[PDB]
DNA sequence: AAGTCAAGTACTTACGCCTGGTC
DNA sequence: GAAAGTACTTGACTT
RNA sequence: AGACCAGGC
């Protein structure tokens, strides 16, 4: 009745509307059009935009194009055909809107981890700098330096610039860094099948080894190019201190921002399982070793090509061995209570972090101890997931979830016995558990091929389907959240315009405090479930 | 969209019997709606028989319009057409 | 229905009465032959218009341009002074912005004397 | 007053075939607008001239004549700030409502931007100034300020039949203004 | 003419015609209605048996042409006449400034 | 209806239907199979093409875009049949005039 | 006030076929079913309240105020309302296509399994500007047979097999034809899973096995909620997104039909009112639906509810279709017996021939008609057909009196609807109900008779009527003649033509149709007329001429032997004319 | 082990229209 | 019990 | 309303 229950919008926009919702708040109108269409139909051509919508031809497209490029909201690729001419195809770019869905959250960690400098002028300084970075979408150093006032300290803002290069965070602008992972692999795939001068028709399987191995080493140099390079940033001419290259520009990055929150999730699990001091001891390790830790960067070869059935492991364990290599080889030798803002050696507090392992924290090698980034994720997904059902439903829903996960695929016979207590309430919460997916249903017959009821039942599996249900939690929570926040704007729009011109009456101040209240609380709810989604996007 | 000039036409100069069906039908319908008549009327009844008489002297003030497949339009006057 | 433009060349009120005298002339021409639903605007226009200037002309209108040209008052005021509050002091002070303003002592009184040269 | 330029399609029956086109289209266009209010262009009074008229078409199911023509209609609106003669009609405590005999009573000036010392009384005395005042039947000069447009007729059958068996918002064309510049509201204060 | 010999039978009657109603007319019921909805077909109302459903005219025979009458109106008298408005107004502002 | 003791009528069959088609007469078919049998008017909106009562489109309340025309009763009944089951037989309209 | 109103003539261009998704039915919703079973008769005067049938849905009777609108039968047409179905009960018609949408997608990640340039090539193909419908089914087939051979999913996890749809309405996908004697990483877990089963109770699993894996309608619906945007185009679904993409091919809501679809059948004597089969269907649905609604929490168990929900997909399938009613199912009560044929309520009445599309829709009925036997006559010239005055009294025709008819038609009014030259009806331009002239009046009523009125005169000479024989064969069946008024009763026409109708007389039957508008009337005689139809459409030879006695009669007259005299030749010429 | 040409089983329609009595 | 055709899940034969 | 059977061309 009256449809105000929002059943109208409920069915028809999975994923999708997420993107063009955000960019609408960003810009709106034409900007939401192109991207929203770039999503729905996927790969898109310049002329193709005009055909579909009748979008105010060639005035809007050329305007939106450069607008999307500066903030790099479009993945760009150009090639040709055997017939002739040229073609330029655009893709929905990485997650760049998610960064627009981040903003201050990134700047948060930027300010908080800028410590080792104690409560300085930095707070107002780089906050002005970083806000100028993301907003413009690209920043050249000299033109940025030109914006700084004269007859003052020029290297005060450059006191932290060469400190902006730091370890992670801001890196240089490079070339094809924005590029489809599938396409760059195919572009690098040339000169490999292209390589042989009619060599010899022996061992066809050697064409495999040739192309692959040569592509892998050529892939490593490309992906590690943005990762760590000290050429541009560490330039140090005389008559000065170390100063970043005035020519080469910079850009923000996925590296330590996606890592910092990943450590938080580890801390949240840590702090749960140990004391506050132990969480700190494990923290100081992660802060130093986060540089060489792939973690969030893990698959990196996954998108853009096949894995295998047979050779899947020969791919997978090839990654697992280099996931064995770098953490084992490179990472820190044993230190003693490094600095920090309990005397002697704190390794004893590590040993209590050692002896107690399951699920995680401190599995070791002889002579050197470090936490694996491979086997760690499964127990990380376990915990958070079980806490989700814990928060959602009562304590009954918890206990049964693992009851299916101890052994696997069994009937109600040993379940009723081994679970807890009562049949009818179990059947109740069985239907509540089986309500939305995640246990599926088992299909095996009884004394027939396929006939009817009384066939035996079992409960099992569905790890990825019990994952994706938290990916539905991604958009539709934030959706109505941000939407009815935006609807709160246009409703009070006549007031807000009056407030802006004023920057009177008893009741005009009332609705001023009203919206502002709702605003502050709706952003606190946004970042809340934002932190929840971020952990669920992997495995 | 625009009409081909009166100068040149690819269409046959004669008229189809299907055309005669609508002409007599149209004009007679306007008679029942109380229009005037451009021809001398002997004492009689009905719109139909006075319509055939109206066509005999070709007093119909109508211009027949035809269409090609490409939309090159057309213009054809009843009076000029001959059978 | 479809509109081909906002506003065409500015039409003040003179020829309204003149060409609604044509609308008059055509249908029944009112008061004379007295011895649809167009009567709403018909009786309305002629009454409001004519009653003003009583308590008009042909040539002198077109000859009123002379000093009305040399004056820089532009447009909005131009066709406005045709009817409202002729020829006394603060009357014309209301219609035109910067009425007293620039030129005061004599030149604006030249407006008063000529618009008093109306009737 | 001002001259609008619009286009339109006209249906003339067989009954008008005996007369001339221009005379037939005239009467029809007069039945179209006349006193009716035209959206966003202001209020229209009469019709002026005829142009562009071309060959009319015919649909197989009627036998009438449909012609699409454009014409320039005489409409009404002075401009944002114009002063024009009129006089009041009704009243309450809001502000005075001035009506120009010959067009509409739609003009209404509430008291906000009016003079500092004016107020309504329930005493049946209309308005008072701190120096004199007036009432209906006396002429008033009023300046235009604000103009508003509405359409709003999606009335529900559920909602419509409600008002029918049970037993205002008419702002089709509405103008209002601010007279605070001295010398407004009566012409005999001068002279 | 399509380049392959087929036709006149329900299996062969779907070759060219994209009109779903006339094909569901001759022989079929359930399949064509659901199939056209699945693939989200559009097509058009064009043919004869298609038009007799929606109850409108025909594109062949008597309905192959459009009947039109002349307006007979002259091309001259249409021109408007403006007086006294375009004289005083513009010429006043255009002198010396 | 058909038969006797109620009232009578006649039948144009699909076999006979082709005959009047072969003559090429459009006008005769417009009168006979529509006006002579069942003549019905239906309110339809250009946007979200559907059917409604009076000036209300239900799901969208406008009354501004609603255009009223004529159409056989069998059509509307078929549409109310189709739409009852899940399928969308949407209708879109254009204008005859303006060239 | 009083703003202007405009109108424009509008034709029909095309249609758009698709599935309404979840938004529209609740938007078109007037009321909600709720309740259950039980037509919800108020127990006093026995009116319906809410439920399936209700004061506002549609109306089955002549009074019955609708309360959505007023004017009952002669005004109201129909209104829509929805129904809530516990769990996503499966579809019927889309089921064949539901296998295909479930085919090309890999179950693990629930995404398309194709690879790069393959997809890139096909996406370029269909976007070629001109395309035949045949090309659609050609590629959409191809793309679906391309995913058959590939045993390897690309970017996501592990993989699986094909879906062969084995059973009806039971979808089970067999993971099968795994690499022969080659250990899979998944198989090692697979066989390891069963080892923990056969350990506890070795009896049952070895007893019956190898049924592989199925897909529940609920979980395949949750499997359809992942893929959005990307490409649904290779799957046949284009998104301009009024519709929410193929999440709509599974029943969730439901469009409960108006009362204009099926009424409550009345009369047939008796002191009561009778429901119709389609009403019984959905009112039963609310029961078997709410059965799960009440359940699933408080009482019952796991495997009981199962077949009842499997019984639900049986009901809805039978509801809108035919042969899905008996997939290994029989109703018990007392036992006894089943086999009632007509129960099908939807796809049948809409089915071809008698029900809707052929018989009813293009098979419509002709008003203003007549039928009677045949009988010869020499005296009627061809294109003339004599119509008896007795059936000419009940056969009318519309006439609009203008400028001419004023004289005679006003005389026809005062004449009366008894004698032949009269009028049975009158219609004034002021739009009354109608004026039937039988009961009274006449007289003074003929004094006014304004021009814009309409009066129906009796059929008379000089009119146009088309003639027909029911077993139609060719173009020469339907013709058109002039009418006439003669005595007795019969349809008599010239013997010159027995050819086009193939008339042996013998007491056959002949159809009669009289046009209405002046347009169609002039169309019939000036085109379909006999004089123009004198020649056969095919051979180009005259199909009509003298026959039998006329032929042998002309022989003896022109016979070389016979002679005649002036007096005899005189009357013979006078017999000619 | 894909790619392969030839095999067993399962489906929708086969007559235009009318005029009578019977459950 | 209609007969006529068309469409849909499996084996030799290769590589 | 949905049914039947006989029979007509
Ligand atoms: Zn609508
Ligand atoms: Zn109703
Ligand atoms: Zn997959």
């Amino acid at each position: 009745v009256m449809t105000i229950s929002s059943l109208e919008q409920r069915t028809l926009n999975p994923d999708l509307f997420l993107y063009k919702e955000l960019v609408k708040a960003h810009l709106g109108e034409r900007a939401a059009s192109v991207i929203g269409m770039l999503v729905a139909l996927g790969r898109l051509s310049v002329r193709e935009l005009v055909e579909k919508i009748d979008g105010m031809d060639v005035d809007s497209v050329k305007t939106t194009l450069v607008s999307l490029t500066q903030l790099r909201c479009v993945k760009y690729l150009q090639e040709t055909a055997i017939s002739g001419k040229k073609t330029t195809y655009y893709y929905y770019n990485e997650e760049g809107i998610h960064i627009l869905l981040y903003s201050g959250l990134i700047i948060d960690e930027i300010i908080t981890q800028m410590r080792v400098n104690d409560e300085e002028e930095h707070k107002q300084l780089v906050a002005e700098i970083v806000q100028n970075v993301i907003s413009l979408g690209s920043l050249t150093v000299e033109d940025y330096l030109s914006s700084v006032t004269s007859d003052s300290m020029k290297y005060t803002i450059s006191s932290l610039f060469v400190q902006l290069c730091e370890m992670g965070y801001l890196i240089q602008i490079s070339k094809l860094h924005y590029t489809p992972i599938e396409d760059l692999w195919q572009f690098l795939y040339e000169k490999h099948y292209k390589n042989i001068p009619r060599n010899s028709p022996l061992s066809d399987l050697k064409k495999r080894s040739q192309a692959k191995m040569n592509a892998k080493t050529d892939f490593a140099k490309i992906i590690n190019k943005p990762n760590e390079l000290s050429q541009i940033l560490t330039v140090d001419p005389k008559t000065s201190l170390r100063i970043v290259k005035p020519t080469v520009s910079l850009t923000i990055n996925l590296d330590r921002f996606m890592k910092g929150r990943r450590s938080k999730q580890l801390i949240n699990l840590a702090k749960t399982r140990v004391g506050s001091v132990t969480a700190q001891v494990y923290k100081i390790a992660l802060r130093l070793t986060e540089q060489k830790s792939p973690k969030i960067r893990d698959p990196l070869t996954q998108t853009g090509l096949l894995q295998d059935l047979e050779e899947a492991k020969s791919f997978q364990d090839e990654a697992e061995l280099v996931e064995e290599k770098t953490p084992g080889l490179t990472f820190n030798a044993i230190d003693l209570a490094r600095h920090l803002p309990s005397a002697s050696l704190i390794n004893s507090h590590l040993k209590i972090l050692a002896s107690s392992n399951f699920p995680f924290l401190n599995e070791t090698k002889p002579g050197v101890y470090y936490v694996p980034y491979s086997k760690l994720m499964p127990v990380l997904k376990s915990s958070v997931y079980e806490y989700v059902i814990a928060s959602t439903l009562g304590p009954s829903a918890m206990r049964l979830s693992r009851c299916i996960r101890d052994n696997k695929l069994v009937s109600e016979k040993i379940i009723n016995s081994t679970a807890l207590m009562k049949e009818k309430d179990i059947r109740s919460t069985l239907a509540s558990l089986i309500r939305y997916n995640s246990v599926e249903i088992q299909e095996v017959p009884r004394t027939a091929d396929r006939s009817a009821s009384r066939a035996v039942f079992l409960f099992r599996c569905k790890e990825t389907h019990s994952y994706n249900f938290m990916r539905q939690n991604l958009e539709w929570n934030m959706a109505n959240l941000l939407f009815k926040k935006e609807k709160l704007k246009q409703e009070n729009s006549t007031l807000l315009k009056k407030a802006n011109r004023d920057d009177l009456l008893p009741s005009e101040l009332n609705q001023l405090k009203m919206v502002n209240e709702r605003e502050l609380n709706v952003f606190a709810r946004l970042s809340r479930l934002l932190s929840l989604w971020e952990v669920f996007q992997m495995a | 969209e625009k009409a081909i000039p009166k100068d040149q036409r690819a269409t046959t100069p004669y008229m189809t019997k299907y055309e005669r069906a609508r002409i007599l039908g149209t004009r007679a319908l306007q008679i029942s709606m109380n229009a005037p008549v451009f021809v001398d009327l002997e004492g009689e009844t009905d719109p139909l028989r006075i319509a055939m008489k109206e066509l005999a002297e070709k007093k119909i003030p109508l211009v027949i319009r035809r269409y090609l497949p490409d939309g090159s339009f057309e213009d054809w006057s009843v009076e000029e057409l001959i059978v | 229905m479809k509109v081909l433009e906002e506003r065409n060349a500015f039409l003040s009120d003179y020829e309204v009465l003149k060409f609604l005298t044509d609308l008059e002339k055509k249908h029944l021409w009112d008061q004379k032959s007295l011895a649809p639903e167009l009567q709403g605007i018909t009786r309305n226009v002629v009454n409001y218009l004519s009653i003003n200037k009583n308590f008009m002309s042909d040539e002198s209108f077109a000859e009123l341009m002379t000093k009305l040209n040399s004056f820089k008052l532009f447009k909005a005021e131009k066709l406005q002074i045709v009817n409202q509050l002729p020829a006394n002091m603060v009357h014309l002070y209301s219609i035109v912005e910067e009425c007293d303003a620039r030129f005061d002592e004599k030149t604006i009184e030249e407006m008063l004397e000529i618009i008093s040269g109306y009737a | 007053f001002i001259l609008s330029k619009i286009a339109d399609l006209v249906r003339i029956p067989p009954d008008q075939f005996h007369r001339d086109t221009i005379s037939a289209i005239t009467h029809q266009l007069n039945n179209k607008f006349a006193n009716k209010i035209i959206p966003n262009v202001g209020l229209c009074i009469t019709i002026y001239d005829l142009l562009t008229v071309e060959e009319g078409q015919l649909k197989p199911g009627d036998g009438s004549s449909y012609i699409n023509v454009t014409f320039r209609a005489v409409v009404f609106k002075p401009f944002l700030g114009e002063i024009v003669t009129g006089w009041i009609s009704k009243c309450t405590a809001e502000g005075i409502k001035v009506s120009l005999l010959g067009i509409f009573d739609d003009i209404f000036i509430p008291q906000n931007m009016l003079f500092e010392g004016c107020y309504y009384t329930p005493e049946e005395s209309a308005w008072i100034w701190p120096k004199l005042y007036f009432d209906v039947n006396e002429k008033i000069r009023f300046r235009i300020e604000r103009e508003v447009f509405v359409d709003v007729k999606p009335k529900s059958p559920k909602e419509r039949e409600l008002e029918e068996r049970a037993q205002e918002k008419p702002p089709a064309y509405a103008l209002l203004g601010s007279c605070q510049t001295d010398g407004m509201g009566l012409v005999s204060w001068w002279e | 003419y399509k380049g392959e010999v087929l036709g006149i039978t329900r299996f062969g009657l779907s070759k060219m015609r994209d009109s779903v109603l006339q094909l569901a007319s001759f022989e079929k019921t359930t399949d064509h209605l659901f199939d056209a909805a699945f693939y989200m077909k559009k097509d058009a109302v064009e043919g004869v048996s298609e038009c007799i459903i929606l109850g409108q005219t025909m594109s062949i025979g008597t309905g192959s042409f459009k009947v039109v009458k002349g307006t007979n109106i002259s091309e001259k008298d249409l021109v408007p006449k403006r007086c006294l408005f375009e004289s005083l107004s513009n010429e006043a502002a255009l002198k010396a400034n | 209806t058909e038969g006797r003791s109620r009232d009578g009528g006649l039948r144009l069959g699909e076999m006979e239907r082709d005959c009047v088609i072969a003559y090429g007469a459009s006008q005769l078919l417009l009168e006979r199979l529509m006006i002579s049998s069942d003549a019905f008017e239906v309110d339809v909106c250009d946007k979200c093409g559907l059917m409604g009562y009076s000036g209300w489109c239900t799901t969208c309340k406008s009354a501004e875009n609603i255009i009223k025309m004529t159409i056989p009763y069998a059509a509307k009944l078929l549409f109310q049949e189709l739409l009852s089951m899940n399928i969308a037989p949407r209708l879109r309209l254009e204008d005859i005039f303006q060239q | 006030k009083e703003v202007v109103v405009s109108e424009t003539p509008k034709r029909i261009k095309g249609l758009e076929f698709s599935a309404l998704s979840a938004a529209d039915i609740v938007a078109q919703s007037e009321v909600e079913v709720s309740t259950r079973d039980l037509f919800d008769l108020e127990k006093d005067r026995a009116p319906k309240a809410n439920g399936a049938l209700d004061p506002k849905m549609g109306v089955s009777s002549s009074s019955l105020e609708c309360a959505t609108c007023h004017g009952n039968l002669a005004s109201c047409h129909g209104h829509f309302g929805h129904l809530k179905l516990a769990l996503p009960v499966f579809h019927i018609g889309y089921f064949k296509a539901t296998i295909q949408i479930l085919q090309g997608i890999c179950k693990n990640c629930s995404a398309i399994l194709l690879s790069e340039t393959d997809k890139r090539q096909f996406l370029h193909e269909l976007r070629r500007p001109g395309v035949d419908n045949l090309r659609r089914m050609g590629i959409l087939k191809k793309i679906l047979d391309q995913c058959k051979k590939q045993r390897r999913c690309l970017h996501c996890g592990a993989l699986n097999g094909v879906v062969k749809k084995a059973a009806a309405l039971k979808i089970i996908h067999d993971t099968f034809r795994w690499v022969g004697k080659k250990s899979a990483p998944e198989k090692d877990i697979w066989v390891g899973e069963w080892k923990e089963v056969l350990a506890h109770n070795p009896e049952l699993e070895r007893y019956v096995k190898r049924c592989m894996d199925d897909l529940n309608p609920l979980k395949t619906l949750n499997l359809f909620k992942q893929i959005k945007s990307a490409d649904c185009e290779l799957l046949g679904i284009d998104a301009t997104v009024p519709s929410g993409r193929p999440e709509t091919y599974i029943w969730r809501y439901l469009p409960a039909p108006p009362v204009c679809i099926r009424p409550s059948v009345m009369m047939q004597d008796s002191p009561a009112s009778n429901e119709d089969d389609l009403t019984v269907k959905l009112t039963e649905i609310v029961w078997t639906s709410s059965l799960i609604k009440a359940g699933l929490d408080k009482g019952i168990s796991i495997n009981n509810m199962m077949e009842h929900w499997d019984y639900l997909q049986l009901t809805v399938a039978m509801y809108i279709n035919s042969d899905s009613v008996n997939p290994a199912m029989l109703p018990g009560s007392s036992n006894g017996g089943g086999k009632v044929k007509p129960i099908r309520g939807f796809c049948q009445r809409l089915k071809g021939k008698q029900g809707r599309f052929r018989g009813n829709l293009s098979g419509k009925r002709v008003d203003f008609s007549g039928r009677t036997v045949i009988s010869p006559d020499p005296n009627l010239s061809i294109d003339e057909v004599a119509v008896p005055d007795r059936v000419a009294k009940v056969l009318t025709y519309p006439e609009k009196v203008t400028r001419y008819n004023r004289h005679k038609l006003q005389e026809l009014i005062v004449n009366g609807p008894n004698v032949h030259p009269g009028a049975n009806y009158l219609l004034k331009r002021n739009e009354d109900a109608r004026r039937n002239l039988r009961y009274g009046d006449r007289m003074k009523l003929a004094k006014n008779l304004q021009i814009g009125d309409v009066v129906e005169r009796h059929l008379e000479d000089g009119d146009v009527v088309l003639f027909n024989r029911q077993p139609s064969l060719h173009r020469l069946s339907i013709l058109s003649h002039y009418a006439k008024i003669r005595p007795w009763r019969t349809f008599r026409l010239n013997e010159c033509v027995c050819t086009p109708y193939n008339a042996d007389f013998d007491g056959d039957e002949m159809n009669l149709h009289v046009p209405q508008t002046e347009e169609a009337r002039a169309e019939a005689i000036n085109l379909m007329g006999v004089k123009n139809n004198l020649l056969t459409p095919k051979s180009g030879e005259p199909i009509i001429a003298a026959t039998q006695d006329f032929i042998t009669g002309s022989y003896l007259i022109s016979h070389k032997d016979s002679f005649y005299d002036r007096a005899t030749l005189t009357q013979l010429l006078s017999m000619m004319s």
